Formats: structure tokens, sequence, C-alpha cells
């Protein structure tokens, strides 16, 4: 027996969705504890995380680790409509695959969907070692408008720290764009180490974060003096969703 | 170098907005007494003139008599399109950029390069009738109406007015008074008049910056609609007759 | 004639369906009820609407009036309708339909009344191996689920449990049963399955909103019927033949 049950389907589809900002093909890892997903984009430069570990989990058996390959293209648009906030989410292994079993509180309806997967060997988890001086906590709704901001500009985005203030840049020509976010305004927390300022891409950032909007939590963000970005967000009902972004240079 | 604030900059939006749908470049015409936006649309079927007194701004300053600054709609909009619920606008210049700051949640400011564009201003005109209404009852009538023909027609009689859009096997009809409560006043003779509908149904995003409207029509003349905005600003918005 | 309904919502709802299956219909005015039955444009399904009078605030209707309409023409008119507020529908002349919305302003349409050809559908009762009661939302997300895997929506009957499938490249089922509470009411007779048209049955989810349960009916070579009891005496039925 291969099986989880998480609380929240709309949360876990949220997770579910991320993922799929960066690929269709999911690969699930059933460990010891608890489950997680790590993909890249073809150039390396984004990483999604989906980690959730067991205690957060209403059910749970794993008797031996495995992970499963997923081409959740077609399945996606059903798991969407049928993932209420009433509703909880089962994933369970067959000898074909997988099957997802939703359980709608408020309708009474149970569906079922059985997907086709191949069985592999669980991959590890690790992220970069690296130590991130600069640090902010925000929210979703702040992340997307600076990415749409961005995007609209220009094809790269600075972020740096001047004094207590995280200012944002795009544009390479005509076109600029400027933001400074400062504690209560809009950050609900701010940490400078030391001064720090890198670049990323302007659509791999907005990718990343255009997966946070089923995510109501506070989202943190970390990055360093050319170093990679994070981004991390602990979903209301457990499991984190991270992203890492490559610097460029 | 000027420097013109907007609270509202979500209302301030929907007028560069609803310009956007009859022009692709514009000037900004900045004096001491304010911004003012003129242009006539490619089919030459509307004359449009709207004026933001400097009292409509809450901090205005310029220094040159007279400055103009060109600018195209869609990277305008575009800019305009990312305002959030409650910031505060800042329009500033200098000789090459024209630059949008929101203000609010959080800081964020645009930069345009400005660009050429070629002057505007064509031909006082009496009118036979004259209606004045909330802003939002005309847009939603409108908006309803805009679906149903491509022609809208429009007359007076004993101070009434009526629109109309003559369909198939079908014809939609609205009665505007002051009895009826639609209209807050209405004046005049009885005439008789057709409008494209494309774009009288374009001026209807103004309900976000408009609260009270004047409209003028009359027999083979233009129809004039003016929408009152703070501190005495208005977007006009004139409408050339469709062939009799 | 001359009718006041006070929900030109739950008309909006009927139309909407009624207008993705056919061209044109006619609403059958009589004594005690507004009556519509009309076959989609392939005669595969069949629409049955009944207005009982006693829901309408007015109802002066002394003898049968056929209102035929264009079915699109129709929803565009129920739709300058946004919340509640009320339709008249009148005619002095045969010829002639005078719809009224009213609101904030009267929009008011004059319809030219069509004639539309019918064939005075025989009455018939049909037998089903199972009636199955779900709530019509919960038989909407089930519809919508399964129709983006396929065009065969199977449905399956049996003493405990319905169920709403799709099978090929993805296989999804969706069930309502004693356990899982979603089952409201079972008549059974007989273990039934047999496949329906997802488009057609996507056609009518806006019915779904008439009532808070449906009642699905079905057999092994039978017909699939969704009846909506209207809390207030209305019914609404539909009869799709199975799939090819
Ligand atoms: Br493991
Ligand atoms: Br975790
Ligand atoms: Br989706
Ligand atoms: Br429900
Ligand atoms: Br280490
Ligand atoms: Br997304
Ligand atoms: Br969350
Ligand atoms: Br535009
Ligand atoms: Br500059
Ligand atoms: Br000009
Ligand atoms: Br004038
Ligand atoms: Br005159
Ligand atoms: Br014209
Ligand atoms: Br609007
Ligand atoms: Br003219
Ligand atoms: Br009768
Ligand atoms: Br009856
Ligand atoms: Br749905
Ligand atoms: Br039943
Ligand atoms: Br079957
Ligand atoms: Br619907
Ligand atoms: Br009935
Ligand atoms: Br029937
Ligand atoms: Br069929």
């Amino acid at each position: 027996m291969v099986k989880i049950v998480y609380p929240n389907a709309k949360d876990f589809f949220s997770f579910i969705n991320s993922i799929t900002n960066v690929t269709d093909s999911i690969i699930l890892n059933f460990t010891e504890d608890g489950i997680f997903s790590r993909h890249l984009t073809e150039d390396k430069v984004l990483m999604a995380i989906m980690r959730i570990p067991k205690d957060v989990l209403s059910e749970y058996s794993i008797d031996s680790p495995t992970s499963v390959k997923l081409d959740v293209s077609s399945v996606k648009k059903i798991l969407s409509k049928a993932s209420s906030k009433k509703a909880t989410i089962e994933l369970t292994e067959t000898d074909s695959g997988l099957k997802i079993i939703i359980r709608d509180e408020k309708s009474g309806a149970k569906s079922t969907i059985y997907i086709k997967a191949e069985k592999g060997q669980v991959e590890q988890l690790t992220e970069p070692k690296v130590n991130l001086a600069v640090n902010f906590t925000t929210d979703e709704s702040v992340l997307n408008v600076i990415a749409a901001d961005v995007t609209l500009v220009g094809e790269e985005m600075r972020i740096s720290t001047e004094e207590d203030k995280i200012k944002i840049e795009a544009g390479e020509e005509g076109k600029r764009y400027v933001a400074f976010l400062m504690k209560d305004k809009p950050l609900k927390e701010l940490s400078i180490d030391t001064s720090a300022s890198s670049s990323y891409s302007a659509e791999m950032f907005k990718d990343a974060v255009k997966g946070l909007r089923g995510f109501s939590a506070p989202t943190m963000v970390s990055f360093g003096e050319n170093l990679p970005m994070k981004i991390d967000v602990e979903a209301v009902s457990g499991g984190h969703m991270i992203f890492w972004i490559a610097p460029r240079l | 170098m000027m420097k013109a604030k907007v609270i509202d900059a979500v209302s301030f939006s929907y007028i560069l907005r609803t310009v956007g749908d009859f022009l692709s470049e514009a000037n900004f015409i900045v004096t001491k007494e304010g911004i003012r936006v003129s242009g006539i649309d490619p089919s030459r079927v509307v004359f449009l003139d709207i004026f933001l007194p400097s009292s409509y701004f809450e901090g205005f300053e310029v220094s040159q008599e007279k400055e103009i600054i060109g600018f195209k709609l869609e990277d305008v909009n575009d800019i305009l399109k990312r305002v959030l619920k409650d910031d505060t606008l800042i329009l500033s210049s200098n000789e090459s950029k024209l630059t949008l700051t929101f203000d609010g949640e959080f800081t964020r400011s645009f930069e345009l390069p400005l660009i050429q564009v070629e002057s505007t201003q064509p031909p006082n005109l009496e009118f036979p009738f004259k209606a004045q209404l909330l802003t939002i009852t005309f847009a939603d009538i409108i908006d309803e109406l805009s679906d149903l023909g491509e022609v809208l027609n429009i007359h007076s009689k004993e101070n009434k007015l009526y629109f109309e859009v003559i369909g198939d096997l079908s014809t939609a009809k609205v009665e505007l008074s002051t009895d009826n409560g639609t209209l807050l006043e209405a004046s005049g003779a009885d005439v008789s008049s057709s409008y494209g509908m494309e774009y009288v149904a374009n001026t209807t995003k103004m309900r976000r910056a408009s609260d009270s409207m004047e409209l003028y029509f009359g027999s083979q003349i233009p129809l004039k609609l003016r929408f009152k905005l703070p501190q005495e600003g208005y977007g006009d918005f004139y409408i050339a007759p469709r062939a009799d | 004639m001359k009718v006041v309904y006070d929900d030109v919502r739950v008309l909006k709802d009927i139309i909407q369906a009624l207008a993705r299956l056919v061209d044109e219909a006619v609403l059958k005015f009589k004594q005690d009820s507004v009556e519509l039955v009309a076959l989609d444009r392939a005669h595969i399904s069949l629409i049955s609407v009944n207005l009982p009078r006693e829901m309408f605030k007015e109802y002066d209707v002394n003898d049968e009036f056929k209102f035929g309409f264009n079915t699109q023409y129709l929803m565009k008119i129920l739709k300058v309708a946004k919340r509640k507020e009320a339709i008249e529908i009148a005619s002095e002349s045969p010829d002639s339909v005078i719809i009224n919305i009213i609101g904030s302003t009267n929009r008011e349409f004059n319809v030219r009344n069509l004639e539309v050809s019918e064939q005075e559908i025989p009455e018939i009762n049909l037998q089903f191996d199972i009636s199955a009661t779900i709530s019509s939302d919960g038989f909407k997300s089930a519809i919508s689920e399964v129709s983006t895997v396929t065009d065969n929506v199977v449905v399956e009957g049996h003493e405990d449990r319905i169920l709403i499938k799709a099978e090929g490249e993805s296989e999804v089922e969706v069930e309502f049963s004693k356990d899982t509470g979603g089952l409201q009411d079972l008549e059974f007779s007989k273990e039934s399955k047999n496949s329906y048209s997802a488009e057609y049955l996507d056609d009518v989810l806006s019915l779904t909103k008439l009532s808070d349960y449906v009642k699905i009916s079905f057999g092994n070579q039978k017909p699939l019927q969704l009846f909506f009891n209207m809390e207030g005496g209305g019914k609404v039925t539909y009869l799709l033949a199975p799939k090819v």
C-alpha cells in the first residue's frame, strides 16, 4: 500500500497547479517523511518544490517508498473543478499507476480518477546550501502585482537592498519600472543582513509567483548577492510550496 | 517639467481607457490651469475633449507655460491597467520621459519615453435639446442596448428622451423622463437623430470617473456627451449624426 | 394577453438551455400555465416546461396565446436584466409581442411574433429502471468533470448508488451513494447502464439552477430523463436519447 489523504482538495490542487507551471509530467515521491515533488524548467533556472510532511496528512500508508510518474495534462481540468475546500483528497497506488479520490462533503460526490503511471525509485529532496542575507515577508497578491509590472516592462528583474528598503527594477531600454517595498508598506517582515543585489528572469519570477495565487498565507522571499531567490509559502492545511530562481551571472 | 497627483487613480485610468477607444496617440496639453486632451478618431465621426483642472489634482506644479506630452494610448493604458484599488497617481515629466507613479500598498513607478504626436483641434454650438442625468443610468442603458444594433436612435417628445434600436423582428426602446426619475432635468424642442452605437457605447467607461452627465443633440447635429468630473473637470464627446 | 413574472433570472436559465438546443420555439400561454415543448435541432432530445399561473405576479390569459420566437434573440432580451427585476410579456395583436424589463429603467421590446411549426408531441409515459435524486449542483459538477475527457457520459444505476462516468483514455467516475449522503432518494427496479451525449448534457446545464435537486431516470436501452422540480410548482423535464 502506498496511500495518502490530504485534508483539503483545494489546497492540494494549488500544489499540483504550481508544479504545472514548470511541467505536466509530475513525479510524486512517496517517502518515509511524506510526499514531495520537485521539477526544474528546461534551462534549469526555475525550480518548483512541493513538500507535504506526513504529520499534516490525515491518512498515511507507505509500506515501501516509491516515485510515480504522471502526465496530468488531461486530468488537471477535472481536478480543478472537483477540488473544493470542503473536499478531501486521496492518492493511492494501483497496478497501472495511481488513483485520485475526491470526496465532496457538500455535494456528497465521490470523484475517482484513474491515471496510468510509471513507478520508479524514490528520488531525493535537496535544496541549495546557500546563505541568503536578505529576507522579507509579504503575500501572494503583492508578488503578483510586481510580476505583472516587470514582465510588462522587460525580461529581467533586478532586486536590491537600499537601506531598510527592497528595490525592484526592470526595463533595459526606454521603458523602466521601479518599485519600493518596506516594512508595513507593504512588508509584513523585513530582514536586511548585508547589502545584496541580484537579477533574475522576469518570466520565471512570474511563473513562480503565479502558482502562489491559491495560497493566502504569508509568502517569504529570500535572496543574496548574485545568489538564487527562494520563494516559500506554507499552505493553511499544511505543506510548503517552494520556488528557487537561479540568478543571472 | 510638470507634476500632478490624482487621489482616485482608478477613475482617472478609466478616462484614459475611454480615450484609448477612439485614439492611438494623443498629447497631454499641460498649462497652469490643468491638463487637456483633445483628438478626432480615425473614422472622423468623433471629436473628444478632456479637461482636468489643476484643482482636480491633489498637487499640481508646472515649469513651462505650455508643455506638450505625446503618448501612445495602448502604452499609457497598459500601465494604467496595473492600478490598484486604493492607489494614488502621480503624473510627472521632463524633456524625454513621462512617469506614472502609483502609491498606496507600496510605491511603483513606470517611465515612458515621449513620442512626437501631431497636434489637434477642430471647430461653439447651439443645441435645441439638453438633458441631465446620472452617468450610471446612461451607462447601464447604453451597455444593454449596444448588443442590439449598430445605430442608436434618439428623439425628444414633450421633454422626454427616447433611446431606440430598430432591429429585425424587434425594436428596443427606453423612455427617459424627470417623472420616472431617470432624468434630473430635460428641456428643449422635439427633435430626432441617429448615431453610431459603437461610438456611444465606447464612452460608457466614464461611469467610473463621473457621477453626473449632460446630453445635447438635435436633428442633423452632433450628439454631445459631457461627463462631469470633480472640480469642474469634464470629458466631452461629440459624435456626428448618421446621414439622414 | 399580459403576464408579469418577478424573476427574469429563472426564465433566463430555461431559455439559455433552449437556445443551445434549437433556433425557434413557442411559449404557449394557457389559462393555468405557460407551456413549452421543443425538440432540439437534431431530434434526439426533448425539453418540456410548465410554469403554473400561481408563480406569476399577474396573469391575464383567457385563451391560448402562442409566442413564437427566435431562441437566440429572446436570450439577448433576458440578458438585459441582471438582478431581481421583473419581466412583462403582453400582446394585443397576434402578430406582435411586448416585452418589458422592469427595473431602474423600463426596457421595452416590441417583437414580431413568429409562426413556428410544432408537432403536438404525444403525452407518452415512460418506464424507467431507475430514478435517482441528487443535488443539481452535484449533477452539474459531475457532468462538467466527465465532459473534459469524453463525449460519452456513461450513467450507471444500482440499489445504493448512481454513477456518472467516463470510460476511455481517462477513467473517471463520480458516485452518489448511501454513505456519501449524495443520494437524496432512489427508486430501484433493475440494474441500469447506458451512455448519453456529453455535448447535449452540457447544453442544458443552466437547468441545474432551477432546483436544489435533479431526479435522474434511465435504463438499459432507455433514454435519460432529467426532472427539475422548482419551488413554485414549476416543472422542467429534459429527455435525451441514448448516444449514437
Ligand atoms: Br524514503
Ligand atoms: Br514541510
Ligand atoms: Br486547470
Ligand atoms: Br450540492
Ligand atoms: Br551539507
Ligand atoms: Br497558475
Ligand atoms: Br495558504
Ligand atoms: Br488603448
Ligand atoms: Br529620463
Ligand atoms: Br494636441
Ligand atoms: Br458645443
Ligand atoms: Br438650436
Ligand atoms: Br457613423
Ligand atoms: Br466600465
Ligand atoms: Br458633425
Ligand atoms: Br387555454
Ligand atoms: Br398547471
Ligand atoms: Br464545474
Ligand atoms: Br428518486
Ligand atoms: Br454504457
Ligand atoms: Br450553467
Ligand atoms: Br407544474
Ligand atoms: Br419527458
Ligand atoms: Br447522440
